[PDB]
């Protein structure tokens, strides 16, 4: 069988979200050093 | 204000007993140490290139002359010639270090903030000092000047109730702590106690003492010192051996630390200056102007150390440049003459700092000798034991 996903709404968002996340690694933990440079007396 | 208003005759005999050139007048509460900055002319905050380049290149030339003289006769020199070269190089470096301490407070060349921060870092490196920790500690000093339990980045005096507490906590004066305190505050090694201050920087090498948005700046601040003691200190040893290290590095280091320690110790310690805890009678302008001392130098030493003894002209005006620190003092005595305090270079003053003014008592609000204080609190232990036999 099949659950006929296109006439749903939770399946729509969960589907698009999982596809987007699986496309490519888009986590960036190394862009937060800018947060450790906000008070500089230079 | 401890020995405040009474006839000037006894304050003058006190000034002669202590080697002081003056004792202050009465200061009333409710003032701001920034007030009297309104008096100085609008040209005392001026910028000029020649004075600054002289202030940086004169002690440089002193140090260079000393090194050249030494490397001319690297290790065949006798002991007192070595001492002369060490003293000369240490004095030149104290001058360069005052230039550093100027650019740390951003008042040396505000035109180029980056160049001046780099200069301060470079000149602080050879002494193993981090620029931002120094700046934080100095502002924290200015804010709590002469406050009890609060200014630990100055010459915080040792009080009486705490020493009795430690007396009981060690079970007598025979533990390591009491002996250490005695030996450090009784012999001329006190004149080098600034070394301990250098070990209280590097706050455990711990970023948990600071504000997160500053981490990347604090670490770089700990980098220039470390890198130095990681790159240059080996090279020297490699090319000079142990002795060749005790000569070209360690002795000018002890000289600079002597100069630093004595400058601070004589600038903010005196028997006519009380140390109040705030709430129990503290005030900003009072503990700033009334609880201070200014020292006199020979003009050669004053052009070498770069006005290293004028600490009040830049405590009333935190943005006052360095080549104007004497001139500004010229104005201040014109206005607050009776309240100022002054002193001169004298081994008698240092000897009284070493032997007489050792322990601060808050009852008489003044400094006392350590052996008398220690015998008398032993006598108070006898008293409380007499109250305890039953
Ligand atoms: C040069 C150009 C200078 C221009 C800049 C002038 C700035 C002047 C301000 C500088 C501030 C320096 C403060 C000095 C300071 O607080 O030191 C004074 C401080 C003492 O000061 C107080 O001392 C108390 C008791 O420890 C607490 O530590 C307080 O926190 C501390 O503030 O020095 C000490 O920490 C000495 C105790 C450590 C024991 C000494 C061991 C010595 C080792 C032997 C030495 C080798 C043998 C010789
Ligand atoms: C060996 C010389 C010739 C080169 C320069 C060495 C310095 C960079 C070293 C030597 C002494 C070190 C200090 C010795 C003791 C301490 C305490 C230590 O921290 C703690 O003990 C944490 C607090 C605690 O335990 O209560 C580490 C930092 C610090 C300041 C050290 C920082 C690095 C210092 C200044």
């Amino acid at each position: 069988c099949l659950p006929n996903i296109h006439t749903s709404n939770i399946l729509n968002f969960t589907k698009n979200y999982e596809i987007f996340k699986s496309a490519k690694d888009t986590s960036n933990f190394g862009k937060k050093i800018i947060l450790n440079e906000m008070q500089n007396l230079t | 204000t401890s020995l405040d208003g009474l006839p000037e005759t006894q304050k003058y005999v006190y000034a002669d007993e202590w080697g002081f050139s003056r004792v202050g007048a009465d200061f009333p509460p409710g003032s701001h140490p920034s007030l009297f900055s309104q008096l100085l002319p609008q040209a005392l905050f001026a910028f000029d290139a020649r004075a600054a380049v002289a202030a940086v290149a004169v002690p440089l030339a002193a140090m260079a002359a000393g090194y050249g003289w030494l490397w001319y006769m690297h290790s065949i020199a006798p002991v007192w010639q070595q001492a002369l070269c060490a003293a000369l190089i240490g004095t030149g470096y104290a001058g360069l270090f005052k230039v550093a301490h100027e650019c740390a407070m951003m008042r040396f060349i505000p035109q180029m903030p980056g160049l001046q921060a780099a200069l301060g870092t470079l000149l602080m490196a050879p002494a193993l000092y981090s620029l931002p920790s120094w700046r934080l500690h100095h502002l924290h000093h200015l804010l709590h000047t002469n406050m009890l339990w609060q200014d630990v980045w100055g010459w915080h005096p040792l009080t009486k109730v705490e020493l009795a507490d430690e007396m009981v906590r060690s079970g007598g004066s025979g533990g390591a702590a009491m002996a250490a305190a005695r030996l450090v505050l009784t012999t001329p090694i006190k004149l080098f106690a600034s070394v301990g201050h250098w070990l209280r920087s590097w706050d455990g090498l711990d970023l948990r003492h600071f504000h997160p948005a500053s981490y990347v700046e604090v670490l770089s601040g700990w980098a220039a010192p470390l890198a130095f003691a990681g790159l240059v200190l080996p090279a020297v040893v490699s090319a000079g051996g142990l002795s060749g290290f005790v000569s070209c590095y360690l002795a000018p280091w002890l000289v600079f630390h002597f100069w630093l320690s004595v400058l601070s110790l004589t600038a903010h310690t005196a028997p006519h200056i009380p140390w109040r805890a705030e709430g129990d009678g503290w005030d900003a302008g009072r503990a700033a102007v009334a609880g201070t001392v200014t020292l006199r130098l020979p003009r050669p030493l004053e052009v070498l150390l770069n006005n290293a003894n004028y600490m009040l002209p830049q405590a009333v005006a935190p943005g006052l440049p360095m080549w104007s620190a004497p001139a500004a003092y010229a104005v201040l005595a014109a206005r607050l003459g009776p309240y100022l305090t002054e002193a001169s270079m004298s081994l008698k003053l240092l000897t009284n700092h070493v032997t007489r003014w050792q322990i601060y008592d808050e009852e008489a609000h003044t400094y006392r000798p350590m052996e008398e204080v220690v015998d008398e609190i032993e006598a108070d232990l006898q008293q409380l034991a007499a109250a305890a036999q039953q």
